[PDB]
RNA sequence: AGGGCACCACC
RNA sequence: ACGAGACUCUGGCAUGCUAACUAGUUACGCGACCCCCGAGCGGUCGGCGUCCCCCAACUUCUUAGAGGGACAAGUGGCGUU
RNA sequence: CCCAUGAACGAGGAAUUCCCAGUAAGUGCGGGUCAUAAGCUUGCGUUGAUUAAGUCCCUGCCCUU
């Protein structure tokens, strides 16, 4: 019995292009889930997040601010909708959409300000600013506009999945970037 | 065989209010399109047949949990009361709505009182909101 | 004839401390064990697995300490660290009768040859006589041992009704059932005593314990016939039930001895800066080719009696 | 941390001198005698107690220990 | 007459699930098991049965009773239920391997299947608005 | 008979226990069908207050608190006999009331 | 009727009203505290019992008549007892009142703290304590600790093993403080102490030396 | 000058 | 030796023990309603009753007593080992 | 309580608080005060995370020379 996300999208096609990020991208096999609400303990030991299926990390990180906080149905609400969204838009996978966003979206280098010096970034920090990145992008498209916030977060996941400068991600990251080389 | 347990609960309140305001007999207090339906609303129902509805859904909930009076109807049907700059809080529905709710409903004798205290359904109001379950059911399928 | 590794089985999720069999059900055998449960395995003796659990009989609060069988082996006797004893209906699986009234853990329970008799030793330094509806006899607790009583036995010889048990205070005591008065008394062994076992005919008796030494004595004569050594401490001992042999769980190794030539036949060692799992526990096969053997690694080996 | 206090290590090591023929490498056994052979007022002292006499009995058949004398 | 009670819990949230033979019916509440709300969390639910399929429950009929905690508490209690009272009802009736079948599939796709989340609210200490948080400090 | 019944009341478990099983000896002694001690909710009564007489300094708070555990216990005997069972000594600090 | 609630926080209050008003009216006769019994029999712990008692029980018979009064008693429902405390060395209170009327004689602080914590020692304390404070010496205020023993402050024990007494001496300067704590020793009886030891002591059984069997020895009973 | 500790310090 | 720790209360586990008409469950009987079809050992019932003249078993769920349970105990690695 | 009236406020400068798991935060419900009575406090549940498993840079405290 294969499982598929929301009882839709499969896992089995998704690929993770970068070696680096295979083992933080937690989106397949033992990590493919009927819903990205697992109430787990994943925050109990460190690197144990890494566990943590990638869909549900984005879910958590949808509730902010403050207003918002705990309201896990909601966002859980919000992706399923947004991942049909981003499958009528593109005609992809949504998993494999998202994966991609996150690969393009964790930045590589950056400066630690200790004058600052460059310095790399640990896979596991890429996939976390990659997915804080995302929801911050998409929330700030969102306020103050018509458009829905599953709307938004569609839009924001395909322009980082692509690698468009339309992206808040892509921008964030490739400030980031450009200021660790000025500091390298 | 279909009872109430086995339907969708908003189809189901949906179908007996069509039922009721269908069959028409059911009394209608005058002043239904003045009066808001607790204190913490804000505005009168959206819905100009909003009385049907309230009467389903008091059918249903006697059908469910028998024996309930007009202080447990406004229980039921209580919400958050905003307080302006002050914080919100616990407020219950009109004691005037749920008692003439409750007796529109014994006018069309689908509930008589209880031994007990309260309200319950007689043996025709089960009747027929199983014979509406099985119509919303017969719907859905 | 040397014995070699047949099979292991893999049920259990603590120490199997004691294993049972009943010449009714060659395929059917029972492993207490560590994990509060008793384990009845169904032996295929097929090539994926030699036995599997069929079923398991739960109902105890702590480790499953010892088991035997009914001899129509359709019941079996349990006890436990609980201090209870239980009494479980193989067909179903469930408690008919439960033994109250040890005050500490119940170490050792047996069953008498016609089954109307239940004996129990626990920690509380007392032996109980119990009947089949889980009413308490007899207690001793004058004449007993001034530690924790280890192990109790029945004699299987009618001729004389006996009960032997021994304890940490390294003695080795014989009660006459009749009256479950003193017998006889063994001073020989220097420490603390795990076993007790009993020869098929009722003559011999086997006692091992913390040193290491096996020692034999005459139930009938009432004198120590001779001692036999194991390198490591003895956690049980079994006689053969057609051979003319003694084995020991000495240490992570078995040890048979001949007791005819008083001589070692094989040595059963599992294949390996880790202590070796320890052997706790054996059992004969009905027909005397297959023997049984629980471990600390929560594992049952069975070996076979190759020519 | 998991540091045992002077009265844990001196309590196991005491008993360790006077009754080191009834312990052995099981914390479980370890823990009947300690019970049996003293007075310790609480369950969870005597547990320690009992796993600190383990971890000792460990180490004296691996080699002598110079705390205790037996 | 084959049946089991066994209960699954998360926070205040208890739910017994009756397990005896019977023809393929799950209800909770008297209700289907499709039925309850909330409807974004149904497939937590399902979740044993998608597992185990359909066959494993075509021979019992589980009635689930749930009280106490909130939506999800009561939800997540119910799978566990669920799932616990499946694994009971086949160690009691049917033999130990197809138990173990199951609670393998149970165990690989969620622990929480079988085993209880421990996890409690702190008690609110004063001096702050809650377990941990205390209330701001001002110098000036 | 009369079925008797006796609530006892306590702010010590352990003397309400042996109060109990004393009791409850007793009546099995007389050889008379005794419904076991069943045991109400324990009650916690709680005073939370400030530790500081004045004013000043943190605000630190105390929390007392009050335990009262109830026992009932069934009896199916004559009022004397009960009467009779009920004059064992009695340990301080429990409260024995008996209904007919 | 009244509530299972409101009933035990009465019978509180009134052993703490009737605690208060013993000790005012039985300072000087060594009273230590009081036990209610339920007639309502009421016993009054005393070191010395005769002045409790009274000429031909004059007092007792006073002090039955104003509690009955105040406390609504049914006439004759209530009765007054006078007991001795056993240990007079271990009662805190009793030895903050001896302290007290040491201090109310005129003796100095120093010989009346120390003889007071040589008689606490003698008795058989683990150890105590004895605090005084206040205008001991001249205007600016001080306190004096004398310690003797073993004494222990936190955790659980503090509440068994410790007896604590605190007490005002009305000067003419002003008031002083007096303090008192005791650690019991510890008695398995129970009279003189707490009968479950201090946690953190075990005790470990000595072994019975044995000689082990040389040869294998069997005996007939 | 060197070395520790703390979300009533920082990261 | 005090303080720390130990300790007391609390949280989590026990289909093991004790035992409950001021807690319930399951079973059965009666009753109400739905399905003629596939009407049943059916489904729903916080509808009633079953030590309480006499009519049913139990304690999983609830309550609360006793006891058990965890010790860095097991395995690997690091450590002066 | 009802009808009516419908202000600033579009996320907040310098500065600064609290906090790491059923925690923060959201959300309501009890107790105290109380004839009348919570924007406070003390408790309770319910929904429920991001980040970290480090350091002496800041603020402090402590030790050695
Ligand atoms: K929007
Ligand atoms: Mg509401
Ligand atoms: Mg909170
Ligand atoms: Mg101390
Ligand atoms: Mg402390
Ligand atoms: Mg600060
Ligand atoms: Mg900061
Ligand atoms: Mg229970
Ligand atoms: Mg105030």
């Amino acid at each position: 019995p294969d499982i598929k996300l929301f009882g839709k999208w499969s896992t089995d096609d998704v690929q993770i292009n970068d070696i680096s990020l295979q083992d933080y991208i937690a989106v397949k096999e033992k990590y493919a889930k009927y819903l990205p609400h697992s109430a787990g303990r994943y925050a109990a030991k460190r690197f144990r997040k890494a566990q943590c299926p990638i869909v549900e990390r984005l879910t958590n990180s949808m509730m902010m601010h403050g207003r918002n906080n705990g309201k896990k149905l909601m966002t859980v609400r919000i992706v399923k909708h947004a991942f049909e969204i981003i499958h009528l838009l593109t005609g992809e996978n949504p998993l494999q959409v998202l994966v991609n966003a996150i690969i393009n979206s964790g930045p590589r280098e950056d400066s630690t300000r200790i004058r600052r010096q460059a310095v790399d970034v640990s896979p596991l920090r890429r996939v976390n600013q990659a997915i804080w990145l995302l929801c911050t992008g998409a929330r700030e498209a969102a306020f103050r506009n018509i458009k829905t916030i599953a709307e938004c977060l569609a839009d924001e996941l395909i322009n980082a999945a692509k690698g468009s400068s339309n992206s808040y991600a892509i921008k964030k990251k490739d400030e980031l970037e450009r200021v660790a080389k000025s500091n390298r | 065989g279909v009872t109430v347990k086995d339907v969708n609960q908003q189809e189901f309140v949906r179908a007996l209010a069509a039922f009721l305001k269908k069959s028409g007999k059911l009394k209608v207090p005058e002043w239904v399109d003045t009066v808001k339906l607790a204190k913490h609303k804000e505005l009168a129902p959206y819905d100009e047949n909003w009385f049907y509805t309230r009467a389903a859904s008091t059918a249903r909930h006697l059908y469910l949990r028998g024996g309930a009076g007009v202080g447990s109807m406004t229980k039921i049907y209580g919400g958050r009361q905003r307080n302006g700059v002050m914080p919100s809080h616990f407020s219950r529905g009109s004691k005037s709505v749920a008692r003439r709710v409750l007796q529109a409903l014994e006018g069309l004798k689908m509930v008589e009182k209880d031994q007990d205290g309260g309200r319950k359904l007689t043996p025709q109001g089960q009747r027929d909101l199983d014979r509406i379950a099985g119509q919303v059911a017969a719907a859905n399928k | 004839e040397q014995m070699t590794l047949r099979g292991t089985l893999k049920g259990h999720n603590g120490w199997v401390t004691q294993i049972a069999t009943t010449p009714q059900f060659p395929d059917m055998i029972l492993s207490a064990s560590r994990d509060k449960t008793i384990i009845m395995w169904k032996l295929t003796r097929d090539e994926t697995n030699y036995g599997i659990p069929q079923r398991a009989l739960r109902g105890h609060s702590h480790f499953v300490s010892d088991v035997v069988i009914s001899s129509d082996g359709q019941f079996a006797l349990s006890g436990s660290w609980d201090g209870t004893l239980r009494l479980w209906d193989l067909t179903t699986g469930t408690t008919t009768r439960r033994f109250v009234g040890h005050t500490k853990d119940v170490l050792s329970v047996a069953f008498s040859s016609d089954n109307r008799q239940i004996v129990s030793g626990s920690r509380d330094k007392t032996i109980k006589l119990w009947n089949t509806l889980g009413v308490c006899k007899y207690t001793v607790q004058d004449e007993s041992h001034s530690e924790w009583v280890s192990c109790v036995r029945f004699s299987p010889n009618s001729s004389n009704p006996i009960i032997v048990s021994c304890g940490w205070d390294k003695l080795v005591k014989v009660w006459n059932l009749a009256n479950c008065k003193l017998k006889t008394n063994h001073i020989g062994h220097t420490g603390y005593l795990n076993t007790v076992t009993v020869s098929p005919d009722g003559s011999l008796c086997a006692s091992g314990g913390k040193d290491g030494q096996a020692m034999l004595w005459d139930l009938n004569e009432g004198k120590h016939l001779y001692t036999l050594d194991g390198g490591d401490i003895i956690n049980a001992l079994c006689f053969s039930p057609n051979r003319y042999w003694l084995c020991a769980a000495t240490g992570p190794s078995i040890k048979i001895w001949d007791l005819e030539g008083k001589i070692i036949v094989d040595e059963l060692k599992q294949e390996v800066k880790a202590e070796p799992p320890q052997c706790t526990s054996l059992a004969w096969s009905a027909d005397g080719q297959t023997l049984f053997a629980g471990y600390t690694d929560n594992l049952v080996r069975v070996w076979q009696v190759t020519i | 941390g998991r540091v045992r206090t002077k009265t844990v290590k001196k309590a196991a090591r005491v008993i360790i001198e006077k009754y080191y023929t009834r312990l052995g490498n099981d914390f479980h056994t370890n823990k009947r005698v300690c019970e049996e052979i003293a007075i310790i007022p609480s369950k969870k002292l005597r547990n320690k107690i009992a796993g600190y006499v383990t971890h000792l009995m460990k180490r004296i058949q691996r080699g002598p220990v110079r705390g205790i004398s037996i | 007459l084959q049946s089991v009670q066994v209960f699954g819990r998360k926070k205040t949230a208890t739910a017994v699930a009756h397990c005896k033979r019977g023809n393929g019916l799950i209800k909770v509440n008297g209700r289907p098991l499709e039925m309850i709300e909330p409807r974004t969390l149904q497939y937590k639910l399902l979740e044993p049965v998608l597992l185990l399929g359909k066959e494993r429950f075509a021979g019992v009929d589980i009635r689930v009773r749930v009280k106490g905690g909130g939506h999800v508490a009561q939800i997540y209690a119910i799978r566990q239920s669920i799932s616990k009272a499946l694994v009971a009802y086949y160690q009691k009736y049917v033999d130990e391997a197809s138990k173990k079948e199951i609670k393998d599939i149970l165990i690989q796709y969620d622990r929480t299947l079988l085993v209880a989340d421990p996890r409690r609210c702190e008690s609110k200490k004063f001096g702050g608005p809650g377990a941990r948080a205390r209330y701001q400090k001002s110098y000036r | 008979i009369h079925r008797i019944r006796i609530t006892l009341t306590s702010r010590n478990v352990k003397s309400l226990e042996k109060v109990c099983a004393d009791l409850i000896r007793g009546a099995k002694e007389k050889n008379l069908k005794v419904k076991g001690p069943v045991r109400m909710p324990t009650k916690t009564l709680r005073i939370t207050t400030r530790k500081t007489p004045c004013g000043e300094g943190s605000k630190t708070w105390d929390r007392f608190q009050m335990r009262i555990h109830k026992r009932l216990i069934d009896l199916h005997s004559p009022s004397e006999i009960v009467k009779q069972i009920t004059s064992i000594s009695i340990e301080p600090g429990v409260e024995v009331e008996v209904t007919i | 009727q009244i509530s299972k609630k409101r009933k035990f926080v009465a019978d509180g209050i009134f052993k703490a009203e009737l605690n208060e008003f013993l000790t005012r009216e039985l300072a000087e006769d060594g009273y230590s505290g009081v036990e209610v019994r339920v007639r309502t029999e009421i016993i009054i712990l005393a070191t010395r019992t005769q002045n409790v008692l009274g000429e031909k029980g004059r007092r007792i018979r006073e002090l039955t008549a104003v509690v009955q009064k105040r406390f609504g008693f049914p006439e004759g429902s209530v009765e007054l007892y006078a007991e001795k405390v056993a240990t007079r060395g271990l009662c805190a209170i009793a030895q903050a009142e001896s302290l007290r009327y040491k201090l109310l004689g005129g003796l100095a602080v120093r010989r009346a703290c120390y003889g007071v914590l040589r008689f606490i020692m003698e008795s058989g304390a683990k150890g105590c304590e004895v605090v005084v404070s206040g205008k001991l010496r001249g205007q600016r205020a001080k306190s004096m600790k004398f310690v003797d023993g073993l004494m222990i402050h936190s955790g659980d024990p503090v509440n068994y093993y410790v007896d604590t007494a605190v007490r005002h001496v009305l000067l003419r300067q002003g008031v002083l403080g007096i303090k008192v704590k005791i650690m019991l020793p510890w008695d398995p009886s129970g009279k003189i102490g707490p009968k479950k030891p201090l946690p953190d002591h075990v005790s470990i059984v000595e072994p019975k030396d044995e000689i082990l069997p040389t040869t294998p020895i069997s005996e007939q009973k």
